[PDB]
């Protein structure tokens, strides 16, 4: 029974303290004389004021190790500093206690509690799941919002980030998905609604202090703190150290998910942050950049980050992540949203257009996507129409934009009729539908039923993408 | 100790330099030029020397000073001009009776010669001390009645000495302290690294407003004692009146103003008008440089001092900020601070990541921006200050894309977006409303809430209005005049009375130089109410033109309303207010018939 | 009069949304993807060449 | 290239030199070069890849004493469609010629798909005349390069403003080019039609416009051929 007893973690292993520091270049620190170095080994170095900092071997050279250091490398001295080699690669100490407790980016307590007492150390950027041993997820979530549940629907195990820019009300749209999270069909295992609510992992990298406080008191409001867990990386804090905290959260979701048998959700905040951090480091380390000064390896490192999530053969966890990132100029060929779009399923475009127009969420639709939909939706989960439904309300919106543009050029008056119907559509979509309360919560089906209330404003016979099986059914009433 | 190896421009590399840290700062030769460490080779350390370089003999003697970057904090360091490395100008010019800069001066950045009276504090002999806690005071001037001096926030102890009340100078020691046994000696100042943000107890979140006085910005768009502003510095915008507002009129305590790279012409103006310009507080007594220290760096200076420039002014307004007072930091150009980082990152050959800059050009500007912040200072009592940065951006070509600018907009919470047509036309102080904003509108409720409840409904109805009236011009000059209907005509001219009478400050003017905050909100309700009889006696009345033409006499009333002298007492000024609303509702009602 | 200035007018507009607003692009895409990259990678080979 | 300057100049035969595809070529010489840490010319390309291709085209034409001649007709693929790439810039500055074989025109269905504006024939202005070719050759050829090129311009200019903006002159143009592309250029991969009908098609072609707006052909060459029919 057990199978924990097989750790054997009481075995001391004492640690080399190196003071053979020949120099500093920038984030980086190079020891010439240490003794069989670890490639990606996690080390400590002690200023001489008596300062702690941490860091990790990136390079190993014979006898030689290069070392970057998180918090920086002002201050240290190649004759009074010292470095300890611990042995191991960086690990975080992961318990089912770290729910409730707010954690510095680099996982030390901040909410002036204890460290984490660790059921287990978990190592980092853990290994990749094997594809014979993954499920497919096709659970879908409903998260309340008309924009997102009738059409590009998230599932329980998305990897979908919420495409967004400085000054636009992503925080608010990931407070109201994490709010308003849950099953379209809740297995109901208990009556008493326990084990029904998302475990929530929260990592904030490079955000304002302002930001940190908000997401950190909107938690508070919906009594899910307890269920929560804060890595939060402010502004101020070093930005070599903002390329773990997306990590550590990664990891202590991986333990929440499929060791706890949790259902964990996972938001990273302004990741747009950590590609920084990466392109400062790649510039430190100058090897071959990418497009516009991004290292090249940046797509498979973004992978490990987002790849962590999803649900695997035999436990019943999933991780579900929204990453939030910030174009830098409402661009979506930028490489930071160019690669995530490559990896992650789908996304949540959030539109400075739509938001300067004042509706909330302002989400674009349009150029938003679920990769993970097509198989989320249908006769048995949720209703049968969706997917036709969500079909025909794109290609009525793109021609609605289309005929909305061609008003600009050619005027109203030369606008046919079914394009005087595509705008009025367009005006009733954007002002009844995709406009939501930023706590109303709505289910799938009543959106639904609204999508069709939209849909109804076209006659039956244009329905093109509609199957005639469910436009004889649904286009009616009721 | 050391000695020169090599020089090639600015780097040089010393030998036998074994014992020196990262950014240590060292005396360069004979000269003791000052340069900083950037990289290390065993004994061989890479020096980046700040002035010329050119008559640098190798085999002469460096010396390492043992600390980063510091500047020195205490008394004496207001009122006083320094650069981006805190040279007293001023101090150097009277020192060396030279036009120029002596290369490789070391004038100390505080007057070590002031007799500074001191009367201790509350902290006595053998009580525990520890970083940031006031053990006397110093009545540095006038204005600073109390320069609480503080135990550096690193530094702590058992006091075993304290000086009684006199007057010291900057070099004489006043405080011992046994940590270990070891004993500490504290004079009046204190150096601190630049670079690390200064330590606080805990950083709050700034709900107070920094009133400046312009009505425009302290109505439309504030900004919180605390917040990040951001302005464009572009030729002829009028960025003097802002700068002169907060240095002038705003809640400020004291005033940090730097100048990163600004242009030699811009920094004598800036020089010559600071001295001469006068406060507020007890009836325009005394002059703001008593409440106001600048960094100064022309065109030409040392890169390195360009650098620093902000840094230095931030650590200044950091160590004022943990006294408990206040303060505004203004940058001159955050632009020539980003081409001073793009010519040293040239100068070291690192990759240009986006237009040449820097990678870490994002990354550096958002510390520096929340080096900012409402904060309880660290050590007791408990006191909280807070500092305040408002930072002009300048792009070369004027697109506004270069990734400086954008950076300082994605961070910065409110922007005030002087613009050169609104100039032009004598518009002033030139805020253009259709494009600046602020996001402490949200944060700020709470003290409307507490002072002035009806505020934030009354800025979002005068921001839509305007806005309706931007977009009813092109619909005019679209359709034609008379295509406009009662109500839109009513908005035309509700919001065009706005632009001349309120968003319009002459701030010359003895009425309008400071319009405070229960000015600007009696300004508001009598606008708004303007607005409001008129769009329903309207709707439910007659035709607009005639009431207009015949209710005149109110609208130059409310006109006049700027008129209104905040001298009187805030009091006066609300019952006077009060008496305005009454005859227009009166009036009003009359004309509705 | 009626046609010549509808027809100015939607040349006028038609060009101003969208030749202008597609040139302005074209050439924003140029300098910034394809100038900015074509250097980037000469001085990353140049930077290679002097290491 | 050896064997055919064997076969040319050796054995007096008349060798036409085929190379399939110089861009393998370039790629190769780029492979070497990248593997010989060299210092790169333009996009990876080696700085000396001028002197290479001008040691393999070069060795072409007729030499004085011999009764053979090489004529090298190399293909090469631009990558991107574009003569500024490096290898069709580097063949054109040594090359005396060139022929366009052009994207857009060959989705337009047409056979061969040979743009002639970029095309170029540097010593075809020595080779036609009087006791070689017609007469009228040259100036048939520039008035037909005229008059395509101004074909293209009017149909930039109807992309850019109206049909109606456009002069008599751009309409007979758009006339003139479609006719061309679709007859003239237009031809049977096994037709083997002779310079004489194809200048004879060119003068059909050209009599779409009056006498008057052939400026660019002398008057005698007109007023000898325009009224033949």
């Amino acid at each position: 029974i057990n199978k924990k007893a097989v750790e054997q973690g009481f075995n001391v292993k004492p640690r080399l303290n190196y003071n053979t520091v020949s120099g500093v270049n920038g984030p980086l620190v190079i020891l010439e004389k240490v003794k069989f170095p670890r490639y990606n080994e996690i080390v400590n170095l002690t200023l001489p004021d008596g300062t702690v900092r941490q860091g990790q071997v990136l390079e190993i050279r014979g006898d030689r190790a290069i070392v970057q250091v998180f918090e920086g490398t002002s201050g240290i001295d190649v004759k009074k500093t010292t470095v300890e080699f611990t042995g191991e690669s960086l690990r975080i100490p992961v318990s089912e206690d770290m729910l409730g407790r707010i954690f510095d980016g680099s996982g030390r307590p901040i909410d002036n509690g204890p460290k984490v007492f660790a059921e287990d150390y978990l190592d980092i950027n853990g290994s990749p799941i094997n594809p014979y041993a993954r499920i497919y997820p096709e659970e879908m979530i409903s998260t309340g919002v008309s924009a997102i549940d009738t059409m590009n629907s998230i599932a329980r195990g998305q990897k979908i980030p919420i495409f967004s820019a400085s000054g636009l009300p992503h925080n608010e749209i990931a407070a109201q998905i994490c709010r308003q999270a849950g099953l379209v069909r809740p297995t109901k295992d208990v009556h008493d609604g326990h084990e029904e609510n998302f475990s929530i992992v929260f990592a904030a990298m490079g955000v304002n202090l302002e930001t940190a406080r908000f997401f950190k008191q909107d938690f508070e409001e919906n009594g899910s703190l307890e269920r929560t867990s804060l890595f939060l990386n402010l502004a101020n804090d070093p930005t070599i150290e903002r390329i773990i905290t997306p990590r550590l959260a990664l990891t202590t979701a991986e333990y929440l998910a499929y060791q706890t048998e949790r259902h964990v959700l996972t938001i990273l905040t302004d990741m747009s942050s950590y590609a920084d951090a990466l392109r400062e480091v790649s510039a430190a380390r100058e090897e071959v950049p990418g497009r516009r000064g991004y290292p090249g390896y940046m797509y498979t490192d973004l992978s490990t980050i987002y790849e962590r999530a999803g649900r695997v053969e035999g436990r019943n966890g999933s991780i579900t992540q929204i990453p939030i990132l910030t174009m830098p100029n409402d661009d979506i060929t930028h490489p930071i949203p160019d690669l995530t779009g490559y990896i992650t399923e789908g996304q949540i475009f959030v539109d400075r257009q739509l938001h300067n127009k004042g509706i909330y969420p302002p989400i674009n639709v349009l150029p938003s996507l679920s990769r993970l939909m097509k198989s989320a939706i249908g006769e048995g989960m949720t209703r049968k129409d969706h997917g036709d439904v969500s079909n025909q309300l794109y290609a009525k919106y793109a021609i609605g934009k289309d005929a909305a543009a061609m008003k600009a050029v050619v005027g109203e008056e030369a606008l046919s009729i079914e394009d005087k119907l595509s705008l009025e559509f367009l005006e009733k979509f954007e002002k009844t539908f995709i406009t939501q309360g930023a706590y109303e919560d709505r289910t799938v089906f009543e959106s639904l039923d609204q999508a069709w209330s939209l849909l109804r404003i076209y006659p039956k016979e244009m329905l093109n993408r509609i199957s005639p099986k469910i436009l004889d059914e649904f286009y009616d009433r009721a | 100790y050391g000695a020169i190896y090599s020089v090639s421009g600015p780097v040089v590399i010393a030998e036998n330099m074994i014992g020196c840290a990262m950014y240590e700062l060292v005396k360069v030769g004979h000269d003791n030029l000052v340069g900083e460490v950037i990289r290390i080779d065993g004994d061989k350390a890479t020096i980046q020397v700040y002035e010329e370089t050119a008559g640098l003999t190798v085999g002469d003697p460096v010396l390492r000073t043992g600390k980063p970057l510091s500047v020195e904090l205490g008394p004496g360091l207001m009122e006083t001009i320094y650069d981006g490395i805190q040279r007293p100008l001023k101090a150097i010019k009277e020192e060396s009776q030279s036009i120029y800069i002596p290369r490789g001066i070391d004038t100390p950045a505080l007057d070590r010669t002031i007799k500074w009276q001191f009367t201790p504090g509350k902290f006595q002999v053998g009580d525990h001390i520890s970083g940031g806690d006031i053990y006397g005071s110093v009545f540095e001037n006038s204005l600073i009645s109390s320069h609480k001096i503080l135990l550096p926030p690193r530094s702590r102890g058992t006091i075993t000495w304290i000086a009684p009340a006199g007057e010291y100078t900057l070099d004489e020691k006043i405080l011992e302290v046994e940590f270990d046994g070891k004993k500490s000696d504290f004079t009046l100042y204190h150096t601190w690294p630049v670079r690390v943000p200064r330590p606080v107890t805990e950083k709050l979140s700034a709900d107070y407003p920094l009133l400046t006085g312009q009505r425009v910005l302290d109505a439309l768009f504030p900004c919180v004692q605390g917040g990040t502003t951001c302005i464009p510095g572009a030729f002829g915008c009028g960025k003097t009146v802002i700068s002169q507002s907060l240095s002038k009129y705003s809640n400020s305590d004291a005033i940090i103003y730097v100048g990163c790279g600004e242009r030699g012409n811009e920094m004598a103006e800036v020089l010559m008008e600071f001295p001469e310009l006068y406060t507020e507080m007890s009836g325009t007594k005394e002059p703001i440089m008593k409440r106001t220290t600048l960094v100064a760096n022309t065109s030409n200076m040392p890169v390195a001092a360009r650098e620093a420039s902000i840094y230095t002014g931030i650590t200044l307004a950091e160590y004022f900020r943990d006294q408990g007072k206040n303060v505004s930091m203004i940058a001159d150009s955050s632009s020539r601070w980003a081409e001073a980082l793009r010519e040293i990152s040239g100068r070291l050959g690192e990759m240009p990541a986006d237009q040449g800059f820097p990678a870490y050009l994002g990354a550096k500007l958002a510390s520096f921006y929340e080096r900012a912040g409402k904060a309880v200072a660290l050590g007791s009592p408990d006191r909280t200050g807070s500092v305040s940065i408002v930072a002009a951006v300048s792009p070369a070509g004027g697109d506004f894309s270069d990734p400086v600018t954008t950076a300082t907009l994605g961070i910065t919470q409110v922007f005030w977006g002087l613009d050169k047509k609104l100039a032009q036309r004598k518009h002033f102080p030139s805020i253009n409303t259709s494009v600046s904003y602020s996001k402490y509108t949200n944060v700020l409720n709470k003290f409307y809430d507490s002072n002035y409840p009806e505020f934030p409904v009354l800025r979002d109805r005068m921001k839509e209005i305007l806005s309706n009236a931007e977009e009813l011009e092109q619909v005019v000059q679209l359709v034609g005049k008379s295509a406009l209907s009662d109500s839109d005509k009513i908005t035309l001219d509700v919001a065009t009375l706005i632009k001349e009478d309120f968003l319009q400050q002459n701030g010359y003017s003895t009425y309008d130089a400071f319009c405070p905050i229960w000015k600007t909100f009696d300004m508001m309700r009598a606008f708004i109410s303007y607005h409001d009889e008129a769009q329903k006696a309207v709707a439910n009345g007659a035709n607009w033109s005639k009431l207009a033409d015949s209710t005149g006499d109110v609208k130059h009333a409310v006109s006049s309303s700027k008129f209104f002298e905040p001298s009187r007492g805030e009091k006066e000024v609300h019952g006077e207010f009060e008496k305005l609303l009454s005859t227009m509702q009166e009036r009003f009602a009359e004309s509705t018939d | 009069a009626f046609i010549i200035l509808d027809e100015v007018i939607k040349v006028t507009n038609r060009r101003v949304n969208a030749i202008e607003h597609v040139i302005i692009p074209r050439t924003e895409n140029t300098i910034a993807y394809i100038n900015s990259e074509l250097d980037e990678l000469d001085r990353e080979e140049f930077y290679r060449l002097k290491k």
